[PDB]
C-alpha cells in the first residue's frame, strides 16, 4: 500500500484584507494597524511639564495681566492656551505678536529679574481702572507706566548693562493716547518719543494721538515692543514721554519648550505624545489624529488606516 | 505568490493546524496524522518580527515647530507656512502607502518561499522512494509507519533502508 | 518515437528599453510613459471657472482702474494675469503687494458692497486727468478721494460696524503729494494724518511730500493699505487730510481659488489640470511641463521620461 | 531574471505566439503545434494591471500655493520660497525614479516567475513519463498524439495510462 | 535566503574558493578538485555593479540656499527656516535608511538566486545519471574522470554516453 | 565507485554586518559605506572661485570699510566669512541685514561703477575719526557723506537714469545724530528728510536724534538702505539733510554664487563639495558632515554610517 505525505500550511476562518503592490485587496491570516487614529481626549500631565494657561494667553502672563499673577516665574515644556482666554488689563497690541509668542514659548520660562532703573524726574507706577488688581486700579506687573512729577517730564536717558552669561529679554511699550487730554494729564506736554538702543540695535517709536474703538471703555492703546540684550552689551532708553518702561528682564533659555492651542482637559496619566485632541499612544509609526504634535509622536499622514500583513496569504478550506 | 506553493500547487490551507504555520499531513497503515514543522514556522515568524522591529515603537521626538492653524488672513508668510506643512504631509503619506504595499508583497512572497523550501527539502530527503503528485503530496512507495513518517519530519530518514522495496513498487508493470 | 513538449513565452520585434535596480537599460516587450511632457498650449475654460485678466492685474480690478470696470463683482476659480497688463489710473504702490494679491486671489471674489460713510465737512469724489473714465477725469471706482469744502478740511472721525457673518476687507489709501501745491489745492492746510483702527488693530500712515519720477505725468503717489474687520468689530477712520477713503467692503471667502501668470490662450475644452503653458492631461502620475499647476494635476518632476514596464523581458529569436 | 526561466534556461521568446504570453510548442506523430496558456498569461497581466491601477489616473488636487517665479530681487523670504520648492521637487523626482526602478525589477521577476510556475506544473503532471532536457522542453517517452498533448495543456493528462509504455522506453538499454 | 541555497541547503561557504563566487567541488577516481564558475560569478557581480552605478558618484549641485544656523533669536521666519531644513533632513534620512535596507535584502536574494540557478542547470545536465543528495551534492552513478567533470562544468557533458552504466548502477538491488 | 559533484559558493574569514528589511544584523562577504563622515579640514581653492573674507564681512566689503579696500570689484563663487571679522568704520545698522547680505552673496560680485551725481549746494566727502584710512580720517569708500556749504544745506533733488541692460543696485544711508550738536555741525539746521524713489518704488526715512551706546566712541549711527533700479527706470534722491549718498551702483548678476560662515583654512587642492568643516569627497550619495554645503555634494542625513552589501551572505566553514 505505501503512504501519502502532504506538505501544507495553516489558514484561519477570519482573515484580514491588506494592500500590496499588485493587488489592492488580498486576504492574509493576520495584520496590524500602522496608523494611530484615536485619543482618550485628555492631555496627560506626565512626563512633560504642562502649564495650563486657563484664562491667560502666554503674552498676558508675560506682561503680567492681574489674573495671571499665579504664573510668575513658571517654567514649562508645553504651555497650553485655551480658547476661553481673554485679556483684562489696558488694551494693547504687539506688532509681530506671533514672533514674541513663539520666542517666549520656545524659551520655556517666565523667569523675571527686577532691575533698578534710575527714573529720577518722573512719577513711577501709573495705574488705570481698565486694569483692576485686588479691587484697586493697577497695571501690567512687569511694566512701569512713567508720568510727570509736578507737571514736568524731563528727558530720560537711562542705561542698563548686561553683565550676565545669558541674553536678557526686555519688554517695553509706548502709550498711544486717545485724545489731547490723555496726553496732557499723564505727561503734561505736546509729544513723546522713545528710542531704545544697544551697541548692535536701535528701535524708535512715536506715539500717535487718535481715537480707537473703546475696549473695556479705553480709546487709547499700548503698543508692545521687545529688545534682546547680549552679554557685554548695554540697554539704553531715551524718552521724552509716553514710555511704558520695563521693570527688569526675562531670562531667555533654549531647549525643547513649546506652546499648543487646545481645549482638552489635563489628566493624571503618562503619555509621551501630545496632540490638541489629547495624548495618543506612540507604538505605531504613523497617526491621523492631528498634524500638530509635541513629544515622541507618530508621523502625521492622511490615511486613516494602513494594515501591515503579519502572516501569510489566507487560503481557506 | 512568486514561488507558486501558497495559493498555487498547495490547493488550500489547513484551519486545523493551530500549532504551527507549516506542516505535514500523512496517511499510512496506522492512520492519518498531522504535525507542525517548527523550524519553517519560526523562520517566517522571525522575518516578520524583523519588519515589526523596524516599524513599531520607533518614533521621533519633535518639540517647537511652526504654527499649522490660523485665525486671520495674512498672505505671503502664511501661504508659505501652509505649503511647507502640506508638502511634508503628502511626502510622508506617500512614504507610508508605499512602505506598506512593498512590505506586504514581500511578506506574502517570503511566506510562500518558506513553504516551498520545506517541500523541496522533503522531496530531496525521499530520493527515489517517493514521487511528487503535484499538489504538495508525495506518494511513498514503501510501508512507512508512524516512526518512519516521524523520521522524515525530523530529518533522520535513511532512504537506503527502503530503496529496494520502493524501486520494486515504483518500477513495476 | 514519443514526443517533445516545449514551454515558452512570447517576444516582439520592437521592444522598449527600461531602467531597473540592477540595469539601466533592459529591453521589455512593452512599457508606458509615466511623465506627462506635452500640452496643447491652451488653458481649457472647463471645468474650472477661468477669469482672463486681459489688460488688468487683479489689484487693478480690485481698486477699480477704469479699464477693469467689467470685472466688478466677478468670481473665479483661477484668475489669469497676462504679461501685457498695465495700469492706467493714478500711480500707486502697495506695501506688501504680493500679500494683498494673494489674499484676494485665494478669496476668489471681487464682490463689493457699498457703504454710506458720514463724510460731512469735506468734498467727496476727487478726480484726476491721469485716470480717464469715458473721456472724463475720474478715479479708482472703489476709492473716494476726499478734499476740502470751502477751503477747510476738518478732522474726520468716522465709524462702520461689522454686523455680518463674514470678514470684511477694506481697501484704502494715502495721497503723497509731489509738491507743496499738491497738498494745498486739495486739502488747503499743512499736513495730514490717517489712523485706521478696530478693536484688535491700528494702522497709522503719514503723507510724505516730495517729487517722485512722473508716471503718466504725475509726480505724486497713492499708497494702498488694507484692513480686515471681523464680525462684531468696528472700523474707525480718523483723518486730518490726504485720505483716500473706501466706498465699502469686499467679501472675503475661503475656498479653492487662485491666480496664475500665463500668456496661453483660453480654449473651449475640458481639462482638470492647468499650467501656465496650457492645460495638460492628468492620466500620468508625474509631469515635467511646469512646477506651477492648478487643479487635479500630475506631480512635477525633473525627469522628462520615466518608462514603466508593462510586459516581460524581450528575448528575440 | 531571478527564477532563471526567461532569458535563462528558455533560450528565447517566440515572436509567433501572438495570442498569449506563455505557452506550449510540441512535436509528435501528427506534426508540430503551438498553443497559448491563458491562465499563466492572465496571472501576469492581472499583476501588471494592479500596478497600473495604483499609478494611472490617481492625481491629487492642489489649488492656491506659493509663488514659484519672481521678477524682483528680494532676499530672505524669496530664498526660502525657492528652497522649499526645490526641496519638494528633488524629493518627488527621487520618489519617481525609485518607484519605476523597483517596479520594473519586480515586473521582470514576476513574469519570470509565471514562466517557471507553468514549467514546474507541467513537469509534475508528466510524473515518470518524461524527462526535462534543460532548455524548457520535455522528452515524452510514449506515443502522444494531439489529444494527449491537449490533455497535458488542459491539466487532464492521466499519467497512469502511459506509465508502462514510458518506463519501458526510458529505462531501456 | 528566499531561494534556500545560500545559508540553506548549502551548509556553508568555501573560504578556499578565491577565484570566483560560485563553483564546483568534486570527488572522483583521480582525487578531489575545485573550480570556480565564471558565468554565475559574473552574473551576480554585474547586478551589484548595477546598483553601485546608481548610487556612487551621482551627486546633485546646489549653490545658494537658506541659512541653517543663527546667532540671534528672531521668531516666526527663523522657526520656518529651521522647520523646512529639519523636514528635509528627516525625509532624506528616511530615504537613505529604506534604500539600503531594500537593496541589501535584494542583494542577498539575488546572490542566493544565482547559486540556485547554477545548481538547477547542473541537475538538468546530468539527467538520469545522478541523484541529488540534498546538500548541494550530486551522486554520479558512473565513472567520471577529470575530463568528464570538466565536461559538466563546461556545459558539454553528453548524458547518453554514460546512461546505460548509470541506470545499471542506480537501479540495482 | 562513481563520483560526487558539489555545488557551492565562497565565504571570507572577515565578513561585515549590514541591515536588511528583515534583519538588523546580517553578515555579508563585503560592503561599502554610503555616508561620507570625514573631511580633511580645509576648503579647497579649486575648482570653485573662493573669496576669503579674512577680517571683512561681505557687507563691510560692500560699503567699503578701509580694511576691505582690497575687495573692490572682486567676484566669487563662494564668499567665506570668518568669525574673527569686525567692523572698523562709522557704526551702522542695516534693517534687513540678512536680505542684503543674501542678495549680494548670490549676485557674486562687488563690481561698482561710479556715477557723477549733481551735488551742487553742499559739501561732499564728509569724514570721521571712527573711520581711519591711511592714518587720515575717512569714510566708507562707496558712500558720500554730504554736509553744509557755508552754513546752508539746500533741498537736494537729484536724478540718475538707468540706461543699462542690467539692474543697478544702489546703497545709501541716513545719519542719525547722537545729539543736537551732531545735527548742527554737519547740516546746520533743525531736521533732515530723505525720499529715494523710482517709477515703481519709494522709500522715505527720517533721522531720529538721540544717544546710542558709543561704538568706537561714536553715539550716532548710520542706517543703511538699498534700492534696485530696473533698465529704463530712474533713480530720484530728494533730501533736506542727513543723507549718506551713493557714489554709484553695484552690478547685480544672477548665477551660482553664495556665502558661507567657516573658520577652515583655504588649501591648494581640488574638491567639488565644500562644507564649513572643509571640503569633502563626493563619491558617496550621503554625508553627515554638515547640513550646510556648496557644490556637487552628497545629501545630508542623520545617520553616521549606512553600509551597502556588495556580496552574498557570509556563511563561514
Ligand atoms: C497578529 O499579529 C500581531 C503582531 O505580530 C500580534 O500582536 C502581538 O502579539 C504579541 C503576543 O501576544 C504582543 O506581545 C505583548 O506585548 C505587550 C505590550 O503591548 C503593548 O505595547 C506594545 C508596544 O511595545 C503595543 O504594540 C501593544 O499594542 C500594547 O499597547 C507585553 O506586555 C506582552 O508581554 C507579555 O508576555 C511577556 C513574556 O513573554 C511578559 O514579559 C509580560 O509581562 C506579558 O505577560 C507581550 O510582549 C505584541 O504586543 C503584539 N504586537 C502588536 C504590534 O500588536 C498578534 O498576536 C497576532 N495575532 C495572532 C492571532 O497571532
Ligand atoms: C502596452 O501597455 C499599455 C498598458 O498596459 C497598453 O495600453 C493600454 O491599452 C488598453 C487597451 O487598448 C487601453 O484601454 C482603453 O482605454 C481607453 C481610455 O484611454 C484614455 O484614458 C486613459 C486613462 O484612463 C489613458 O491612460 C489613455 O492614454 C487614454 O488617454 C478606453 O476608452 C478604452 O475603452 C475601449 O474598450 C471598452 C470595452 O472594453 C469600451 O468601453 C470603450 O468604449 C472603448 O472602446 C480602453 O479601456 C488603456 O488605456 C491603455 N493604458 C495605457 C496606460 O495606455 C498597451 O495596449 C500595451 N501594448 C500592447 C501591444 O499590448
Ligand atoms: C568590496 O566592494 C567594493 C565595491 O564593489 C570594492 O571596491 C571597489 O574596488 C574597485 C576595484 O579595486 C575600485 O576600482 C578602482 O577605482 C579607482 C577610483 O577610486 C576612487 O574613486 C571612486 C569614485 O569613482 C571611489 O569610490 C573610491 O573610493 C576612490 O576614491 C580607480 O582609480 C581604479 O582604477 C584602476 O584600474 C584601472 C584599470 O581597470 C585603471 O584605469 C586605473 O589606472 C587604476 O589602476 C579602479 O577602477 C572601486 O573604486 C571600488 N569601489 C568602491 C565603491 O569602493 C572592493 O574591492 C570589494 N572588496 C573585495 C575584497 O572584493
Ligand atoms: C498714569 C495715568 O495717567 N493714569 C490715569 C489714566 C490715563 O491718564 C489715561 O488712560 C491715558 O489715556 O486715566 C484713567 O482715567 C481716564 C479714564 O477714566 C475712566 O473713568 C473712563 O472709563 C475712561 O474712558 C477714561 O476717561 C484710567 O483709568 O485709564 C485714570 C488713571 O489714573
Ligand atoms: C482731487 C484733486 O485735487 N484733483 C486734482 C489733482 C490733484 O490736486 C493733484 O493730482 C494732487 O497731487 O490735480 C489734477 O491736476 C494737476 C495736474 O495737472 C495736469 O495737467 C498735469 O499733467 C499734472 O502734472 C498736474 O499738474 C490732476 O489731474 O491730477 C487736477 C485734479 O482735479
Ligand atoms: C562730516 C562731519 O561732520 N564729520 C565730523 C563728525 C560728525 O559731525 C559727527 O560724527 C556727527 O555725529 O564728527 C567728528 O567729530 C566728533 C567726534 O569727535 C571725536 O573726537 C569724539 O571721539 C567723538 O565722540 C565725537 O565728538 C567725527 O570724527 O565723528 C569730526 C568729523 O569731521
Ligand atoms: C470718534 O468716534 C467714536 C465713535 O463715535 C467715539 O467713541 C465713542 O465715544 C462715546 C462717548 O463719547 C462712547 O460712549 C462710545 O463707546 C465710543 N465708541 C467707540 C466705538 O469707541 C470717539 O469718542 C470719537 N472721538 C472724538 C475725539 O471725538
Ligand atoms: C525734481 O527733479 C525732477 C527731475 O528733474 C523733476 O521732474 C521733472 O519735471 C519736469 C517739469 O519740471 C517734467 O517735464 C519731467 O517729466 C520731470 N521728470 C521726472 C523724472 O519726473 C521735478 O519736477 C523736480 N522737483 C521739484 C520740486 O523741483
Ligand atoms: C546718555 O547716557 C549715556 C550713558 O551714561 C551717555 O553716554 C556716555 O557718555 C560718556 C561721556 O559723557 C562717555 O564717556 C561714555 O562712553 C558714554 N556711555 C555710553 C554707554 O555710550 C550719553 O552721553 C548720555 N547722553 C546725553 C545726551 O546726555
Ligand atoms: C481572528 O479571531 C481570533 C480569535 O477570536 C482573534 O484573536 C484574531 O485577532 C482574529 N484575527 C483577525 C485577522 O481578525
Ligand atoms: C476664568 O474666567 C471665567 C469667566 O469669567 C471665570 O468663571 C473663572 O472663575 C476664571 N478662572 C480662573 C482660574 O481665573
Ligand atoms: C535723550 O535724553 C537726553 C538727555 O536728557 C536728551 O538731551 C535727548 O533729547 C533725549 N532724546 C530723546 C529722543 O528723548
Ligand atoms: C482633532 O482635532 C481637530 C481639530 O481641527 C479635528 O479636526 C480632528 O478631526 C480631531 N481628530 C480626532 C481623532 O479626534
Ligand atoms: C521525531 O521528533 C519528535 C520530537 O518532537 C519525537 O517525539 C519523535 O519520536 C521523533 N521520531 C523519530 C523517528 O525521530
Ligand atoms: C510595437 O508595434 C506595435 C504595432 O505597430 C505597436 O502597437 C506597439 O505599441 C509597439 N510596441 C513597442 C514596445 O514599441
Ligand atoms: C488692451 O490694451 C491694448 C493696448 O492698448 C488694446 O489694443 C486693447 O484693445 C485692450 N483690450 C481690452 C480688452 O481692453
Ligand atoms: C480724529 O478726529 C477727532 C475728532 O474730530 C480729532 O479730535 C482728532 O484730532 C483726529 N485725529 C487724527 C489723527 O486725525
Ligand atoms: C512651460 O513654460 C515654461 C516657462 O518658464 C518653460 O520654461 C517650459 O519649458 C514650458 N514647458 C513646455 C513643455 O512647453
Ligand atoms: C483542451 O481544451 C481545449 C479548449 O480550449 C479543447 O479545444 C481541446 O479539445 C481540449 N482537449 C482535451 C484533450 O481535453
Ligand atoms: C573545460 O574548459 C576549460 C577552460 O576553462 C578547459 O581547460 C578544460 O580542458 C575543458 N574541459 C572539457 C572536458 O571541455
Ligand atoms: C577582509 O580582508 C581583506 C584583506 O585584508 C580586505 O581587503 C577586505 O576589504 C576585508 N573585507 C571586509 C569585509 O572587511
Ligand atoms: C586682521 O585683524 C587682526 C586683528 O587686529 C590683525 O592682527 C591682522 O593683521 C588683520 N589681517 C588682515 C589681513 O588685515
Ligand atoms: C525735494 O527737493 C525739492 C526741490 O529743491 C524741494 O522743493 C523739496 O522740499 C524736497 N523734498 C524733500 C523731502 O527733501
Ligand atoms: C562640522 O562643523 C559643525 C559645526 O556646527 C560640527 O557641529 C560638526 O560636528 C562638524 N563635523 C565634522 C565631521 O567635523
Amino acid at each position: 500500500p505505501g503512504a501519502t505525505l502532504c506538505l501544507g500550511h495553516h489558514a484561519v476562518p477570519n482573515g484580514t484584507i491588506v494592500k500590496t503592490i499588485t493587488n489592492d485587496q488580498i486576504e492574509v491570516t493576520n495584520a496590524t494597524e500602522l496608523v494611530q487614529s484615536s485619543s482618550t481626549g485628555e492631555i496627560c500631565d506626565s512626563p512633560h511639564q504642562i502649564l495650563d494657561g486657563e484664562n491667560c494667553t502666554l503674552i498676558d502672563a508675560l506682561l503680567g495681566d492681574p489674573q495671571c499673577d499665579g504664573f510668575q516665574n513658571k517654567k514649562w515644556d508645553l504651555f497650553v492656551e485655551r480658547s476661553k482666554a481673554y485679556s483684562n488689563c489696558y488694551p494693547y497690541d504687539v506688532p509681530d505678536y506671533a514672533s514674541l509668542r513663539s520666542l517666549v514659548a520656545s524659551s520655556g520660562t517666565l523667569e523675571f529679574n527686577n532691575e533698578s532703573f534710575n527714573w529720577t524726574g518722573v512719577t513711577q507706577n501709573g495705574t488705570s481702572s481698565a486694569c483692576i488688581r485686588r479691587s484697586n486700579n493697577s497695571f501690567f506687573s512687569r511694566l512701569n507706566w512713567l508720568t510727570h512729577l509736578k507737571f514736568k517730564y524731563p528727558a530720560l536717558n537711562v542705561t542698563m548693562p548686561n553683565n550676565e552669561k545669558f541674553d536678557k529679554l526686555y519688554i517695553w511699550g509706548v502709550h498711544h493716547p486717545g485724545t489731547d487730554n490723555d496726553q496732557i494729564f499723564p505727561y503734561a506736554q505736546a509729544s513723546g518719543r522713545i528710542t531704545v538702543s544697544t551697541k548692535r540695535s536701535q528701535q524708535t517709536v512715536i506715539p500717535n494721538i487718535g481715537s480707537r474703538p473703546r475696549v473695556r471703555n479705553i480709546p487709547s492703546r499700548i503698543s508692545i515692543y521687545w529688545t534682546i540684550v547680549k552679554p557685554g552689551d548695554i540697554l539704553l532708553i531715551n524718552s521724552t514721554g509716553n514710555l511704558i518702561a520695563p521693570r527688569g528682564y526675562f531670562k531667555i533659555r533654549s531647549g525643547k519648550s513649546s506652546i499648543m492651542r487646545s481645549d482638552a482637559p489635563i489628566g493624571k496619566c503618562n503619555s509621551e505624545c501630545i496632540t490638541p485632541n489629547g495624548s495618543i499612544p506612540n507604538d505605531k509609526p504613523f497617526q491621523n489624529v492631528n498634524r500638530i504634535t509635541y513629544g515622541a509622536c507618530p508621523r502625521y499622514v492622511k490615511q486613516n488606516t494602513l494594515k501591515l500583513a503579519t502572516g501569510m496569504r489566507n487560503v481557506p478550506e | 505568490g512568486i514561488f507558486g506553493a501558497i495559493a498555487g500547487f498547495i490547493e488550500n490551507g489547513w484551519e486545523g493546524m493551530v500549532d504551527g504555520w507549516y506542516g505535514f499531513r500523512h496517511q499510512n497503515s496506522e492512520g492519518i496524522g498531522q504535525a507542525a514543522d517548527l523550524k519553517s514556522t519560526q523562520a517566517a515568524i522571525d522575518q516578520i518580527n524583523g519588519k515589526l522591529n523596524r516599524l513599531i515603537g520607533k518614533t521621533n521626538e519633535k518639540f517647537h515647530q511652526i504654527e499649522k492653524e490660523f485665525s486671520e488672513v495674512e498672505g505671503r508668510i502664511q501661504d508659505l507656512e501652509k505649503y511647507v506643512e502640506d508638502t511634508k504631509i503628502d511626502l510622508w503619506s506617500y512614504n507610508a502607502e508605499l512602505l506598506v504595499a512593498l512590505e506586504n508583497q514581500h511578506t506574502i512572497d517570503l511566506t510562500d518561499s518558506e513553504m516551498n523550501k520545506l517541500f523541496e527539502k522533503t522531496k530531496k530527503q525521499l530520493r527515489e522512494n517517493a514521487e511528487d503528485m503535484g499538489n504538495g503530496c508525495f506518494k511513498i512507495y514503501h510501508k512507512c509507519d508512524n516512526a518512519c513518517i516521524g523520521s522524515i519530519r525530523n530529518g533522520t530518514y535513511d532512504h537506503d533502508v527502503y530503496r529496494d522495496e520502493a524501486l520494486n513498487n515504483r518500477f513495476q508493470i
